[PDB]
C-alpha cells in the first residue's frame, strides 16, 4: 500500500496562530489527497478534497497545497473550534484508501 | 528456416545413433527458438524425441529421457541428437525442426531414414 | 458502436511472456466496464487514478490492455512506484499511471506437469526500463570486459530466465495472468464510452 | 528487420467489386499490423489498426484480417473515393517497416 | 502420459465433402492441441495450434474446435490437396501425438 | 576474479564509515552485488544488495542507515554506514551472488572488520 | 444537508455474525457510492468497503476482503454491512460515508455518527 | 485537437546540414514518444527515427543511423531532427508522428502534414 | 522475513561417515536455497545452489535435495577438509536470510 506519514504527530498552538501540517506519501499520489477533521467523540468532517479544493461549508481559513509526495494543510488563523485531529488520506489507489496517523492540535 | 538432417542411416544395435541438423537462414544461438527432434516409425505415428532451447536447456520425452542427449554446436550453427543403447525398435524417419514455442513444431526438415540391424 | 473486445483480452487461451507482453488498443466501441468485475475469479483488482465504479459514466479516447503472465509473488510489482526484477527489467508502470491492474491465478492453464517453459522474464539488464517500454532482444549479456561473441561463457549470460511452472508449486510460485487496462482521455473526442 | 511483402503491387477493379490485398511478414508479428491509405499529395491515413479494427470514421466496407505472418485487407464495395495507394506497416519491433505499396485503379 | 485417441482410423470422402475428424484426450488438456497434415514420404505440415488457431498460410477451409477432452478438425469443402494424414498432438504435459487419420478418395 | 575489501577499522558509536570493495575480473556496474556481515561468534547476515540496473535493497535492521553504491571509473563497490551501533561490529564481505542458478558466478571477498565501540 | 444514521452495533462474540445498518436521508441515495470506514478505539481511521450507486460493484479492503459483505437498498435508502467470522481486530466504531462524486477517485464528504462493534467474549 | 506541424524544410546542398522542427499542440507533448518518418518522391514510406518521452533513448534507421540526430524540447513542446552529411537520397517529405504513452515506440496514431527537403545543387 | 531453522547446530563425526543437515523455511521458497561452506576465518564458499545443483569445481561427494519448505544437505563421505561451518540461505525473497549454522567438528 501507500503509507501516509503526518508531521508533527502532535503540536501546540494558541488562538490566532498559523498552523501547518505536512503529509508525506511513500510514493507519488498525484494530487489525490483529502484532509479530514475529527473532534473527540464525534464523526470526521471533510475539509479538503483533491489537495486543493475547499469543501462546501468549511471556513475559508483552511487551505491545502502540494503535489507528488508532499502536501500541506494550512490554517491561517487558529480558532477555538479548530482544535481537533487532522487526517490526510490518499485516493490515488482507489481500492486501497489509506489514512495518515493523525495530527492532534492542542492548546498551548 | 531451412533444416537439413545428416548422419549414418545404418547404425548397429546397442550402439549410439548420432544425427546432426544443420540450420541455415536463421541463427541457432539467438532468438527464442526451440530446436526439436521428432521421429516417426514406418507405418506408425509421430513421436517427439526432444527439444533444446537457444540457452542450452533441454526437454525430453519421459520415455526416452535416459537414452537421449541433444547438444548444440554454435560454432557450426548446428544441433545434434545422440541416442544410446539403440535397439531394433529405433528404426525410423528422424526429422529436425524449429519451433517458436515449447508447444508445437512449425518448421520441419526433409527427414532422414535410420535403420537398425545386425 | 459495437461491444468492446474485452472478452478476447481476458479469455485468450495463450498469454504473452512478461518481457514480450501483449498490448491491445480498444476504441470506437461500447464498453461493459461494470460487467468486467462480475465474476469472483479475480484475485487482484487494484485501480490507480480511476474508480472502478465510475468507469461506466466515463468516456475515454483509448483503452490499452497490456496482458502477460508472471509469478504470484511478483503480482505486487505491477503497480506504480514498484521495484524488483519484473518492474525494472520486464514491465514498468509510470508513477502517474491511470488505470486498473487485474490479476488472477491460472494454475490450471499456465502450469504443466513437466514444467511450462513458454513464459520467460528478463533477468539481466544494464538499466531499468522506462514506463511502458518493451525489451525483447535476446543478445547475450556481457558482465565482464571480454566480449561474448554470441556465446555464453564466463561473465556472459543469457538474459532471459524461464519460470518452471508446475502444479505442485506454492501459490507464490504459481502462474498468474495479469491484464492492465490503461485509460487515455485526450482532447480528441472520446469513443470508448460505457 | 522485418520484411513486408504486398500482393499484388497494383490491381484494377470495377466499382462495386471486392478488392483483396495480402501482406506477408518475414516473422511473426502477432496482430501488430496497420493498413494505411494514401492519396497523391496527402499524408497517409490510418484505416486499419491491430490488423482487424477500423479507425474512427472509417467506412464499414474496409476490413482487415489475419494473425501471425499472413494478413488480408479487403474493400467489399469499391468506391470512386477509394482510389489510392494502400500500405501495410508492422509495429512489432523497431524499426517500423512499411510495405511495398499497392496502387488501385479503375477498369 | 496423456493418450490421444483419434477417430476414424480410415476415412473415405470425395472432393467437396465435409470431413470431420475427432480427437479425445485421456485427461483434461484445456485447449492445448495442435493438428498436423502429412503427405506420404514428406514432412508434416502444421495446420492448427491452440486447438482453434489457424497456422499462417493454411487455407481457411480448415477449422479446429473443442476443448477439454474432445476436439474436432473440420474441412468444409474437401480438395485434392487435402487427401493426407492428420495428426492431433496435445501439449498439456510434454508432447504426445495421435495415431492419425487417413483421408482417402471414395 | 579478485574482491578486496578495505576502509574498515574502528569507529566511535554514531560515526560513519565507508567500506570499499575493489573488483578485478568483472564489471561492477552491470552485476548483482551483495554486502553480507558476520558478527564475531555469530552467523552470517545479509545486509545490502544492488541489482544490475541499480535497484538497492537493505535489511530491516540497517534500512535508512546503510547505502550501497557502485563506481564504474574505479570499478569499486561502496557501502556507506551512518549512525553506527555496537551491534554493527562485524566482518563485512562483498560478494557477486549467483543469479538464476548460473554456475561459476559466485565469488566472495576477503572481508573487512568494523568495530563500533567507545 | 445530509443525514446518515448508523445502527445495529453492540458486543459480538468472536467468529459470530453482525449486521450493521445505515439509514440515509436529505440526499439522493441511489446516485452516490457508499463507503464503510472503521476507526479502532484510540487509533486512526481505516477504510473498509465501498458499494456503487446501483449496487452492482462491491469492493473491500485487504483485511476485510472475503469476510465482510456490503449491500444497499435504494428503495429504503439503506446501507447494510454483514460481518461474518469477526476477529478481535474488528472492534471499532463504524461510519457510513457518502462519496463526493466530483472526482474520478473516492473521497468521503459526509459521515454518520457511527456505531460501536466490540469483539469480545 | 492534436496537431503536429513540421517546418524547416528547404533546398540544401549535399553534405550540408538542416534542422526540421515539429511543433505539437492539443496534447501533453512532454510525456509521449515521437517518431520521424519520411517518404521519397515516388517511393514508399520509410521510418527514420524515434525518441522517448524524456529524450533519453533515441533510435534510428540504418539508412540514417550515425548521420541524423533526433532530440526534443518539452518546455517548448517541439521535436527536432538534425540532418548532417546529406545525400541525394535524403530528398523526401518528412512527417512527425505521435508515439505511444511513455516509452512505447510502436504507435503512430497522429501524423503531421510534413515538410519537403530537397538535397540538390 | 523467512526464518530458516537449520538443525543440528553441531554434528561432530569422524572421517568417512555420512552427514545430514536439515533446513526448514517458515514460508514456501520453492527450490531456491543455497548451501554455503565457511572455513574458520575465511570467506563463505558456495557449495550447493538451488538446493540440488553442485557448483563449479565442488567435489561430487556433496549433495542436496528437497523443495518447498524442507531441504537436506548431505556429505557422502566426510573428509578432513570438510571440517567447516555450513549455512542454508534463501535468496529469492527479500530480505535474504541465512540459517542458524552447523559447526562440523572431528570426533
Amino acid at each position: 500500500d501507500i503509507q501516509m506519514t503526518q508531521s508533527p504527530s502532535s503540536l501546540s498552538a494558541s488562538v490566532g496562530d498559523r498552523v501547518t501540517i505536512t503529509c508525506r506519501a511513500s510514493q507519488s499520489i498525484s494530487s489525490y489527497l483529502n484532509w479530514y477533521q475529527q473532534k473527540p467523540g464525534k464523526a470526521p468532517k471533510l475539509l479538503i478534497y483533491a489537495a486543493s479544493s475547499l469543501q462546501s461549508g468549511v471556513p475559508s481559513r483552511f487551505s491545502g497545497s502540494g503535489s507528488g509526495t508532499d502536501f500541506t494543510l494550512t490554517i491561517s488563523s487558529l480558532q477555538p473550534e479548530d482544535f481537533a485531529t487532522y487526517y490526510c488520506q490518499q485516493s490515488y489507489s482507489t481500492l486501497a484508501l489509506t489514512f495518515g496517523g493523525g495530527t492532534k492540535v492542542e492548546i498551548k | 528456416v531451412q533444416l537439413v538432417e545428416s548422419g549414418p542411416g545404418r547404425v548397429k544395435p546397442s550402439q549410439t545413433l548420432s544425427l546432426t541438423c544443420t540450420v541455415s537462414g536463421d541463427s541457432i544461438n539467438s532468438g527464442i527458438n526451440y530446436w526439436n527432434w521428432i521421429r516417426q516409425p514406418a507405418g506408425k505415428e509421430l513421436e517427439w524425441i526432444g527439444r533444446i532451447f537457444t540457452s542450452g536447456t533441454t526437454h525430453y520425452n519421459p520415455s526416452l529421457k535416459s537414452r537421449v542427449t541433444i547438444s548444440v554446436d554454435r560454432s557450426k550453427n548446428e544441433f545434434s541428437l545422440t541416442l544410446n543403447s539403440v535397439t531394433a525398435a529405433d528404426t525410423a524417419v528422424y526429422f529436425c525442426g524449429r519451433g517458436g514455442t515449447d508447444d508445437y513444431v512449425d518448421y520441419w526438415g526433409q527427414g532422414t531414414l535410420v535403420t537398425v540391424s545386425s | 458502436t459495437n461491444l468492446c473486445p474485452f472478452g478476447e483480452v481476458f479469455n485468450a487461451t495463450r498469454f504473452a511472456s512478461v518481457y514480450a507482453w501483449n498490448r491491445k488498443r480498444i476504441s470506437n466501441c461500447v464498453a461493459d466496464y461494470s460487467v468486467l468485475y462480475n465474476s469472483a475469479s479475480f484475485s487482484t483488482f487494484k485501480c490507480y487514478g480511476v474508480s472502478p465504479t465510475k468507469l461506466n459514466d466515463l468516456c475515454f479516447t483509448n483503452v490499452y490492455a497490456d496482458s502477460f503472465v508472471i509469478r504470484g509473488d511478483e503480482v505486487r510489482q505491477i503497480a506504480p512506484g514498484q521495484t524488483g526484477k519484473i518492474a525494472d527489467y520486464n514491465y514498468k508502470l509510470p508513477d502517474d499511471f491511470t488505470g486498473c491492474v487485474i490479476a488472477w491465478n491460472s494454475n490450471n492453464l499456465d502450469s504443466k506437469v513437466g514444467g511450462n517453459y513458454n513464459y520467460r522474464y528478463r533477468l539481466f539488464r544494464k538499466s531499468n526500463l522506462k514506463p511502458f517500454e518493451r525489451d525483447i532482444s535476446t543478445e547475450i549479456y556481457q558482465a565482464g570486459s571480454k566480449p561474448c561473441n554470441g556465446v555464453e561463457g564466463f561473465n556472459c549470460y543469457f538474459p532471459l530466465q524461464s519460470y518452471g511452472f508446475q502444479p505442485t508449486n506454492g501459490v507464490g510460485y504459481q502462474p498468474y495472468r495479469v491484464v492492465v487496462l490503461s485509460f487515455e482521455l485526450l482532447h480528441a473526442p472520446a469513443t470508448v464510452c460505457g | 528487420d522485418i520484411q513486408l511483402t504486398q500482393s499484388p503491387s497494383s490491381l484494377s477493379a470495377s466499382v462495386g467489386d471486392r478488392v483483396t490485398i495480402t501482406c506477408q511478414a518475414s516473422q511473426d508479428i502477432s496482430n501488430y499490423l496497420n493498413w494505411y491509405q494514401q492519396k497523391p499529395g496527402k499524408a497517409p491515413k490510418l484505416l486499419i489498426y491491430d490488423a482487424s479494427n477500423l479507425e474512427t470514421g472509417v467506412p464499414s466496407r474496409f476490413s482487415g484480417g489475419g494473425s501471425g505472418t499472413d494478413f488480408t485487407f479487403t474493400i467489399t464495395s469499391l468506391q470512386p473515393e477509394d482510389i489510392a495507394t494502400y500500405y501495410c506497416q508492422q509495429y512489432d519491433n523497431l524499426p517500423l517497416t512499411f510495405g511495398g505499396g499497392t496502387k488501385v485503379d479503375i477498369k | 502420459a496423456i493418450q490421444m485417441t483419434q477417430s476414424p482410423s480410415t476415412l473415405s470422402a470425395s472432393v467437396g465433402d465435409r470431413v470431420t475428424i475427432t480427437c479425445r484426450a485421456s485427461q483434461d488438456i484445456n485447449s492445448w492441441l495442435a493438428w498436423y497434415q502429412q503427405k506420404p514420404g514428406k514432412a508434416p505440415k502444421l495446420l492448427i495450434y491452440d486447438a482453434s488457431s489457424l497456422h499462417s498460410g493454411v487455407p481457411t477451409r480448415f477449422s479446429g474446435s473443442g476443448s477439454g477432452t474432445e476436439f474436432t478438425l473440420t474441412i468444409s469443402s474437401l480438395q485434392p490437396d487435402d487427401f493426407a494424414s492428420y495428426y492431433c498432438q496435445q501439449y498439456k504435459s510434454y508432447r504426445t501425438f495421435g495415431r492419425g487419420t487417413k483421408v482417402e478418395i471414395k | 576474479v579478485q574482491l578486496v575489501e578495505s576502509g574498515g577499522g574502528l569507529v566511535q558509536p554514531g560515526g560513519s564509515l565507508r567500506l570499499s570493495c575493489e573488483v578485478s575480473g568483472f564489471t561492477v556496474t552491470v552485476n548483482y552485488m551483495t554486502w553480507v556481515r558476520q558478527a564475531p561468534g555469530q552467523g552470517l547476515e545479509w545486509v545490502a544488495m544492488i541489482y544490475s540496473g541499480g535497484s538497492t535493497f537493505y535489511a530491516d535492521s540497517v534500512k535508512g542507515r546503510f547505502t550501497i553504491s557502485r563506481h564504474n571509473s574505479k570499478n569499486t563497490l561502496f557501502l556507506q554506514m551512518n549512525s553506527l551501533r555496537p551491534e554493527d561490529t562485524a566482518v563485512y564481505y562483498c560478494a557477486r551472488p549467483i543469479v538464476g542458478g548460473i554456475a561459476g558466478m559466485d565469488v566472495w571477498g576477503l572481508g573487512t572488520t568494523v568495530t563500533v565501540s567507545s | 444537508e445530509v443525514q446518515l444514521v448508523e445502527s445495529g452495533g453492540g458486543v459480538v462474540q468472536p467468529g459470530r455474525s453482525l449486521r450493521l445498518s445505515c439509514a440515509a436521508s436529505a440526499f439522493t441515495f441511489s446516485s452516490y457510492d457508499m463507503h464503510w470506514v472503521r476507526q479502532a478505539p484510540g487509533k486512526g481511521l481505516e477504510w473498509v468497503a465501498v458499494i456503487s450507486y446501483d449496487g452492482s460493484n462491491k469492493y473491500y479492503a485487504d483485511s476485510v476482503k472475503g469476510r465482510f459483505t456490503i449491500s444497499r437498498d435504494n428503495s429504503k435508502n439503506t446501507l447494510y454491512l454483514q460481518m461474518n467470522s469477526l476477529r478481535a481486530e474488528d472492534t471499532a466504531v463504524y461510519y457510513c460515508a457518502k462519496d463526493g462524486g466530483k472526482l474520478w477517485v473516492y473521497y468521503f464528504d459526509y459521515w454518520g455518527q457511527g456505531t460501536l462493534v466490540t469483539v469480545s467474549s | 485537437q492534436v496537431q503536429l506541424v513540421e517546418s524547416g524544410g528547404g533546398v540544401v546542398q549535399p553534405g550540408r546540414s538542416l534542422r526540421l522542427s515539429c511543433a505539437a499542440s492539443g496534447f501533453t507533448f512532454s510525456t509521449y514518444a515521437m517518431h520521424w518518418v519520411r517518404q521519397a518522391p515516388g517511393k514508399g514510406l520509410e521510418w527514420v527515427a524515434v525518441l522517448s518521452y524524456d529524450g533519453s533513448n533515441k533510435y534510428y534507421a540504418d539508412s540514417v543511423k550515425g548521420r541524423f540526430t533526433i532530440s526534443r524540447d518539452n518546455s517548448k513542446n517541439t521535436l527536432y531532427l538534425q540532418m548532417n552529411s546529406l545525400r541525394a537520397e535524403d530528398t523526401a517529405v518528412y512527417y512527425c508522428a505521435k508515439g505511444g504513452s511513455y516509452a512505447y515506440y510502436y504507435y503512430m496514431d497522429v501524423w503531421g502534414k510534413g515538410t519537403t527537403v530537397t538535397v540538390s545543387s
